[PDB]
């Protein structure tokens, strides 16, 4: 993997912690770039807690680089990624996503 | 990319995206949760909810889109509460308690002349409640291989905007509809109604809507039959015929809910009338054991009541609606008062108790549908039925209730949280009966089986089972996979397995529960033409269980039942098992191990409770011999070589491989011929030894009693019988230092082979010789008690040749020398 | 122990005691109440309204709420289908129509032909609606399949017909030979032969399950729930052959011929030998049975009701035959002169004669002699 | 060749029917007789009831069918009073034997043998025949009567098509099989002459006779034409002409354009290999439209119809022809592949944006109410994630 690209800077300090739980909006594209899952589309932020693995190794890694209020894009290759098996009917086999995530806050 | 609204004039990609559309829907039809869920990916939340405010879209579109909306989000939700809504369990609790016929008002003192507004107020009967999941792309994927994972729930979606958002587009089409605009949305008045009449329709049922939701719902169908204490409603718009349909649904919703109401107010009713019938019967049986001898014969007068079934004593108690005296049913009179006050309240809620202005909802519903057949000659069948079957319930009011009552139960408190469950996994089951059954659909059904037989109420209120119909569905399923591939292997033979284990252990719940099977018995032998793949339970397992021990039961089985295994088993006789032959085992000409089945069958049919039943089975017998194949090969005409020769082939056969099997594993080898071969014959002579006719019978000299007994004899000689039971058994034995030589039960001559054998010789041919006796004893039994004494040592103990000799012994030959 | 034993209500628990009234209080209460509202139900069908303010002036006036019903149910009746599918609503719909029809000292002359028009009228109602042809069409349907659909068409057909009413015969007879469809009388065949006659293997199969008696709380348990299994379909084949009765009655030669010969059709089928046939198999069901009486000096109660049930079958069946051949209609005679009729009769003569010389002997069935 | 007893549905279908033939031309219409010398012909087939002196009761054909051989009579009775001659009629006569009462014995009047049944013999019973071959005995038993039933004309005139198109396609289908693999080179086309205007005339004739009724008749009419079309359906793939179709069709998919058939049948016969496979299509898709039995035969070869989309002579023939299957039968539905799914996929990525294959597609997934998760997660799966 994951490679992250800040978009809007955050306050540069408060960086997640193993346990906390991070609320974040996210766009979700394929490398091409179409877009296949937003939680700004059904207006409520995504809330998941690190070191759960509730969510790829992709956002595990990368959301943890990120300050509490800052954008930032995220390219994941597909072995962090759903990777060979692809999460069917909405991720190809072995696809690179790209997200573009805001931090929003921690909790 | 352009405007989807382009596409009003772009007709070509209209009816592409349009069928696009259908086929979404088609891909998450009934119950593709996973699917539906990637297809939360294609058409989000956004793009829905958009569109169904899109007051530009042409109208395929616009419909399209509500349709996908309740497909993706609502449908299997709808249709599980839509299966779960035509049953009533009450659970007995205060807000039941609570519940009456009619509002607590002033209007008329008996029988409120106004009922309460349909839908709204209290109901306590149990419905499971409803299961989503976020739709998220993000998350880790399951690492649970397929057919492992917890099926996925239907994607969420805001139900209170949802519910807001329909009840608001639903109010501004009934304000343009008034209007009478030549705009419609949609481009019509059809697709400006139908669409979201669907969606306050699949609402309702889904059960989403509050009280005052409902209220605004009727004021809109009827502002002045619905007001509480646009002035066009709905009905009365000059509407198509298709918007008349789903006002039918919607009416059919309400009409459903008055039912319900009526069902739940007559189970509050019924617990506290029944405690107050309790208390007097209590009352009354204190002063009966008070009274101290005033007159014996009134004592016994009396107590006789206490003496009866409490079904008995309740119909007595209760039969007092035309009058009776205190002698006829002991009920005071307050208390016969307060049911007959309650029973002109039902009355006058169904409206059997005897303006311009409908004032109700059946005279409402009567009126309107009356007024549409006068006004047009209506074209749709569709609309036909449903306004005739909604005629039908609000003229037969009290029918629908009686119709209906069947299906209510009450329940204490402390089973609401198993009956929930159990209800959770009825539904399961129930939404398999619409999915062609593959892997997943089988473990499921698998599991939800599990969980039904580990729940207590599957148990403790069988009643409550047979109204569900629990059973029909569980053999409906298994009749399906059945039929499917008959002709070829049966697929998921562990599912069939299973569902004998619950139906198979359903009919030994209850004796109600075995009626309920038995009704259903030719359908189970009719599908248990082919099996055996299983090697678990099968249909003919479960048409023997549904028998089994049942003398009342066995008397009205049925011949043609009785022809149908008997033709089976004819053809078991003639031709090789396809299966085996497929796996590669020699070809013998004939179907053992299917005939076992077949004559296990008719064993349990003729014989009951430890005495034959006659009428059962001298018809067995007339049917073996005038289809001799059944008999097997052995005991044939001109070619039948005996069945002491025959047993000793098998045996031969046992010992020889390559002729007993493959000769290139779950049962070790699955079956071996000759010991199919053997049980095959065993299990003949045991089905002609309980044939037999009674001893009684006999002494009494009845001809027909006689003839059987004639035939059995003529069939089966002695001389084979006694060689039979003279054959020798394999004993365990020590061998290299340590190695026990045990013989393999499934493949050899096991004592269950004789004891038929010793069966038949006691039913029939009897022992009444002592030279004869003796004779036995030296030849047959004797050998076989020293064997099953000389493997009393500690290494042999609990093998299970000495295990299967002991049984033999104590349960065959022991009681034959006692009684001799 | 039971005697001793006891079981007081008030020792069961609540929510049993509960479901125990719910089913008592619908068996007692609910279903013995009686509501008449077929009449008014279809009266309030059968008006039409404000066709006067629509002056429609085409001459086709659009059928109104009744005939629509029996217009939709025609429909489901000529839909091309494998099997006529169960229908609750059918089925109520043709039980509120038969009880439409209702055919209800000494009543006076005027009196008897007021009750007579009244019947009259009811019928009009709806065999102008196209209810005959909806009878026929759904017997047709039904494909010799045994059911409640077939017992309510049939009720529905008895229903408009008592009487003998002429117009609802020539109504089903121009259909019947406009359409020329085998499929009626071939239904009417299947269903005639799978009705059942006296059975005694069921008769002493029955005899012994009564003889056996639950050990446990009989209410609490099956209680024996066990129905009629000798002939059970009594009211059935007395509708079957109610219907045929009435379809000729009045000496309605047409119907009298093409119950015999169906001349259009392609093949033909002889109602009055199927008729004959089932009375030859209950004369010799009714043989046997009396043959099983016959050592034992008096009849119990059970074998009383089944020859009641039988005795009455057969009189339905001699009543057809007798409609059939009246009038006289000399192919019905001669058809009947070549059948196994004779045969039927001379067995019926031989049990009149020895259950006559038998039952007089006793006077606790003077009422099964008097049937006889 | 051999005649049979059959008393399974064959009771219904076409080839248990026979056409009675008087030993005359003119009145051969009249009233037929006790005793009156007649033809048995076989409707289907067009071959003659006879007896051949080597192999007993068969059916011969029309050269061989001279009347000693193929001459038989109805009589009331077994006994021997043929003595009495009988003289022709120029008229109706008078009216003797009647359908479904009369009871009539079968002889052959050369030999004088009756007509019967032979002895089932053993492991027939044990296979389970219901069809018990009939033979000329000089005894025969009692039973031996026969009744006459009428058969209605549709099926009269549909046996009778059926016996002219089996005809005329079996032409057909030799034609091509005698230049199968013979290149014309730039002469003669070596072989046989080909029926095309008459096969192209016979394809025209049966599409509009297994139209389906139009919708905007009145229920009972419809309901009669579409009984009558399921009818006549059954009867022709019972007589088989639906795998005379599907042979037509193999021996004219092997060449992949006009040019290439050409190439070995000639240009005048190649001017019409595009209509010859359309009308054939056309005519498949009439025989199975709405016929469950019909569209079931496919289970065992779907491969054959779906190998062949991409076909662009007849494209939207044969998907039609899927369309029909999949909607009526189930039994292809729990048979479809992935490799099927992709070939429909490539359909729609190949010829373009066309509705009937998302029409396909949709009808892959849900059938009388019934959902196939299989095909609907193959269809997901293969479709969408592409986007």
């Amino acid at each position: 993997g994951v490679q992250v690209e800040t978009i809007s800077p955050g306050d540069g300090r408060t960086f997640p912690k193993r346990g906390q739980t991070c609320v974040v909006h996210y766009t979700g594209m394929l490398e091409d770039g179409k877009k296949f899952d937003s939680s700004r589309d059904r207006n409520k932020p995504f809330k998941f807690t690190l070191g759960k693995q509730e969510v790829i190794r992709g956002w595990e890694e990368g959301v943890a680089q990120m300050s509490v209020g800052q954008r930032a894009k995220l390219i994941i290759s597909s072995d962090y990624a759903y990777g060979a098996t692809g999460h069917p009917g909405i991720i190809p086999p072995h696809a690179t996503l790209v997200f573009d995530v805001e931090l929003l806050k921690l909790e | 990319c352009m405007d989807i609204l382009e596409l009003s004039e772009r007709l070509d990609l209209q009816r592409f995206h349009s069928h696009t559309l259908s086929l979404y829907r088609s891909v998450c039809a009934l119950g593709n949760n996973r699917v539906a869920h990637a297809l939360c990916s294609h058409v989000d939340q956004a793009q829905l909810l958009h569109a169904l405010e899109d007051a530009r879209l042409p109208g395929p579109l616009r419909a399209g889109y509500y349709d996908l909306l309740i497909s993706i989000h609502l449908e299997s939700a709808c249709r599980s509460r839509r299966s779960m809504l035509s049953e009533y369990i009450v659970p007995l609790t205060p807000e039941t308690r609570a519940i009456t016929l009619f509002p607590p008002g002033r209007s008329a003192e008996d029988g409120p002349r106004r009922h309460g507004l349909p839908g709204v107020g209290v109901t306590t009967s149990l419905r499971p409640p409803h299961h989503f999941s976020p739709p998220c792309f993000v998350v880790a994927l399951p690492a649970a291989g397929a057919t492992e994972a917890p099926a996925r729930l239907s994607p969420a979606i805001p139900l209170e905007a949802l519910r807001d958002k329909a009840l608001r587009m639903l109010g501004e089409a009934v304000r343009d509809g008034g209007q009478h605009a030549r705009d419609p949305v949609g481009g019509s008045v059809e697709f400006q109604f139908v669409p979201v009449l669907k969606l306050v329709s699949t609402l309702l049922v889904m059960g989403v809507f509050s009280d005052e939701d409902v209220k605004q719902i009727l004021k809109m169908i009827e502002p002045e039959v619905f007001r509480e204490e646009l002035e066009e409603g709905l009905l009365q718009m000059k509407l198509p015929e298709s918007v008349k349909l789903q006002m039918c649904h919607l009416l059919e919703y309400f009409c459903d809910q008055e039912l319900q109401h009526r069902v739940e107010s007559l189970a509050a009713f019924a617990e506290c009338y029944v405690d107050k019938m309790q208390g007097n019967q209590r009352g009354r049986y204190g002063l009966l054991m008070k009274a101290f001898t005033m007159s014996a014969a009134e004592t016994a007068r009396r107590t006789r009541e206490f003496r009866s079934p409490p079904q008995e004593q309740i119909n007595m108690l209760l039969h007092f609606k035309n009058g009776a005296d205190e002698e006829e049913c002991p009920l005071p009179e307050e208390i016969r008062q307060e049911l007959v006050n309650f029973h002109q309240d039902l009355l006058a809620h169904c409206g059997i108790q005897l303006e311009h202005k409908p004032q109700s909802l059946q005279e409402l519903v009567s009126h309107t549908v009356v007024r549409w057949a006068q006004e047009d000659f209506v074209q749709s069948p569709e609309l036909v039925r449903a306004m005739f079957s909604l005629l039908h319930r609000q003229y037969d009011g009290l029918g629908e209730l009686l119709r209906a009552l069947p299906r209510a139960y009450t329940i204490s408190v402390s089973s609401v949280e198993d009956t929930m469950s159990l209800l959770e996994c009825l539904g399961q089951i129930r939404s398999l009966l619409i999915v062609q059954m593959g892997p997943q659909e089988e473990n499921l059904m698998i599991q939800s089986i599990g969980n039904i037989m580990n729940n207590k109420v599957f148990y403790q209120h069988p009643n409550l089972m047979r109204a569900l119909g629990m059973h029909e569905t569980v053999m409906e399923v298994m009749v399906n996979v059945l039929g499917g591939g008959e002709s070829k292997e049966i697929r998921f033979p562990k599912m069939v397995t299973s569902c004998c284990r619950f139906l198979c252990y359903f009919c030994r719940i209850s004796r109600q529960n075995q009626r309920s099977m038995f009704d259903h018995l030719s359908y189970l032998l009719e599908n248990s033409g082919i099996g055996l793949g299983m090697q678990g339970s099968t249909p003919l397992d479960v048409a023997a269980a549904s028998v089994i021990d049942n003398n009342e039961l066995a008397l009205a089985l049925q011949e043609q039942d009785l022809e149908k295994v008997v033709s089976y088993l004819a053809g078991c006789g003639l031709q090789s098992c396809p299966m085996l032959l497929a796996k590669g085992y020699p070809d013998i000409g004939w179907n053992p191990c299917g005939g076992e089945r077949y004559l296990d069958f008719l064993r349990f049919a003729v014989f009951v409770n430890g005495e034959s039943v006659e009428e059962n089975a001298n018809v067995v017998v007339r049917l073996l011999i005038r289809k001799p194949e059944c008999f097997g090969p052995a005991l044939r005409g001109e070619g039948g070589s005996g069945l002491l020769a025959a047993i000793e082939e098998a045996i031969r056969i046992s010992e020889d491989p390559a002729r007993d099997g493959p000769g290139v594993p779950p049962e070790e080898n699955r079956v071996h011929l000759g010991h199919a071969i053997m049980s095959f014959y065993a299990a003949l002579i045991d089905l002609l030894g309980r044939c037999a006719p009674e001893t009684h019978l006999i002494q009494a000299g009845k001809g027909e009693a006689l003839r059987i007994r004639a035939i059995l004899r003529s069939l089966v000689p002695l001389d084979d019988l006694v060689g039979i039971i003279s054959l020798p058994l394999q004993i365990p034995t020590l061998g290299k230092d340590g190695a026990l030589v045990q013989p393999k039960m499934s493949a050899s001559f096991v004592p269950d082979h004789k004891a038929s054998m010793v069966l038949f010789l006691d039913r029939v041919y009897g022992i009444e010789n002592q030279d004869f006796l003796l004779h036995v004893l030296d030849v047959g039994f004797l050998p076989d008690m020293r064997a099953a004494a000389s493997l009393d040592t500690a290494t042999f103990s609990t093998t299970e040749m000495a295990l299967a000799l002991n049984r033999y012994l104590c349960l065959a030959v022991l009681p034959l020398i006692t009684k001799c | 122990v039971a005697c001793f034993r006891m079981t007081p209500l008030y020792n069961l628990p609540t929510h049993r005691a509960c479901n125990m009234f719910l089913e008592s209080y619908k068996a007692s209460w609910i279903l013995t109440e009686d509501h008449s509202f077929e009449d008014r139900m279809i009266d309030d069908l059968s008006k039409a309204g404000e066709q006067e303010e629509e002056e429609e002036e085409v001459e086709e006036k659009k059928p109104d709420p009744l005939h629509q019903l029996v217009l939709h149910f025609s429909r489901t009746a000529l839909t091309e289908k494998s099997k006529l599918d169960e229908d609750y609503l059918y089925m109520a719909y043709a039980d509120i129509m038969a009880k439409s029809c209702h055919l209800e000292v000494e009543v006076s002359f005027e009196e008897k032909e007021m009750e007579k028009q009244r019947l009259l009228y009811q019928q009009s109602r709806l065999h102008n609606r196209g209810a005959a042809e909806m009878v026929l069409q759904m017997i047709s349907a039904c494909k010799g399949e045994t059911g409640a659909m077939v017992s309510s068409t049939l009720k529905l057909g008895i229903s408009i017909l008592n009487g003998g009413n002429a117009e609802v015969q020539q109504k089903m007879l121009d259909y019947l030979k406009d359409k020329k469809e085998v499929g009626f009388f071939q239904s009417i065949q299947a269903l005639m032969q799978t009705c059942s006659v006296l059975d005694l293997n069921a008769f002493e199969r029955q005899n012994k399950a009564e003889g056996l008696g639950m050990v446990n709380e009989d209410g609490t348990v099956i209680n024996r729930q066990n129905g009629e299994k000798v002939m059970a379909d009594d009211e059935f084949t007395q509708d079957l052959f109610r219907f045929l009765q009435l379809l000729c009655e009045g000496h309605n030669n047409d119907f009298q011929n093409y119950l015999r010969t169906q001349t259009g059709n392609t093949t033909t089928i002889n109602i009055i030998i199927c008729t004959v046939d089932y009375l030859l198999r209950l004369q010799e069901s009714i043989s046997d049975f009396y043959w099983y009486y016959s050592g034992k000096d008096v009849i119990e109660e059970q074998g009383k009701r089944n020859f009641s049930k039988a005795m009455s079958v057969a009189k339905q069946v001699f009543n057809s035959l007798t409609e059939y051949i009246q009038g006289p209609c000399t192919g019905n005679q001669q058809s009947l002169a070549h059948s196994r009729l004779w045969d039927a009769v001379v067995g019926f003569l031989h049990v009149f004669a020895h259950m006559m010389m038998k039952l007089a002997q006793d006077s606790s069935q003077i009422e099964l002699l008097k049937e006889l | 060749r051999l005649v049979y007893y059959e008393g399974g549905p064959v009771c219904t279908h076409a080839r248990s029917l026979w056409r009675l033939e008087p030993l005359r031309i003119s009145w051969s219409g009249s009233h037929l007789r006790w005793g009156q010398p007649l033809r048995i012909r076989h409707v289907t087939t067009g071959r003659y009831l006879g007896l051949t002196e080597d192999q007993g009761l068969v059916v011969v054909d029309a050269s061989k069918a001279h009347t000693k051989a193929t001459s038989f009579c109805f009589r009331i009775s077994k006994e021997k009073l043929d003595v009495a001659p009988k003289r022709d009629v120029e008229g109706m006569g008078p009216p003797e034997i009647k359908y479904g009462e009369s009871l009539c014995f079968v002889q052959h009047v050369a030999s004088g043998l009756w007509l019967t049944y032979a002895a089932p013999d053993p492991k027939a019973l044990r296979l389970g025949v219901l069809k018990k071959k009939a033979m000329l005995h000089q005894e025969g038993h009692m039973d031996d009567a026969l009744s006459l039933t009428r058969c209605q004309q549709e099926e009269s005139q549909a046996a009778r098509m059926i016996y002219s198109t089996a005809g005329l396609y079996n032409q057909f289908i030799k034609g091509l099989d005698s230049f199968s693999g013979k290149p014309r080179g730039s002469g003669p086309p070596a072989g046989s002459a080909l029926p095309i205007e008459g096969v192209i005339l016979s394809l025209q004739d049966l599409i509009g006779y297994f139209e389906p009724p139009s919708e905007e008749l009145q229920h009972e009419e419809k309901q009669t034409k579409l009984r009558s079309l399921r009818n006549r359906q059954s009867l022709f793939q019972e007589e088989g002409m639906l795998s005379l179709v599907l042979n037509c069709i193999d021996r004219l998919n092997v060449y992949t354009t006009a040019a290439h058939f050409a190439e070995f049948a000639g240009e005048e016969a190649a001017e019409s290999w595009k209509e010859i496979v359309n009308l054939l299509y056309e005519l498949l898709a009439s025989l199975i439209r709405g016929n469950r039995t019909n569209c079931a035969l496919f289970s065992t070869n779907l491969d054959w119809l779906v190998s062949k989309l991409d076909r662009l002579e007849a494209s939207s023939g044969i998907l039609e022809v899927l369309y029909c299957v999949l909607i009526e039968s189930p039994e292809v539905l729990n048979i479809i592949q992935e490799n099927h799914i992709k070939s429909i996929i490539s359909l729609l990525d190949k010829h373009g944006r066309n509705h009937k294959v998302l029409d396909v597609l949709c009808s892959l997934c849900v059938c009388n109410g019934v959902a196939v998760r299989s095909n609907q997660d193959l269809i997901t799966e293969n479709l969408l994630p592409g986007r």
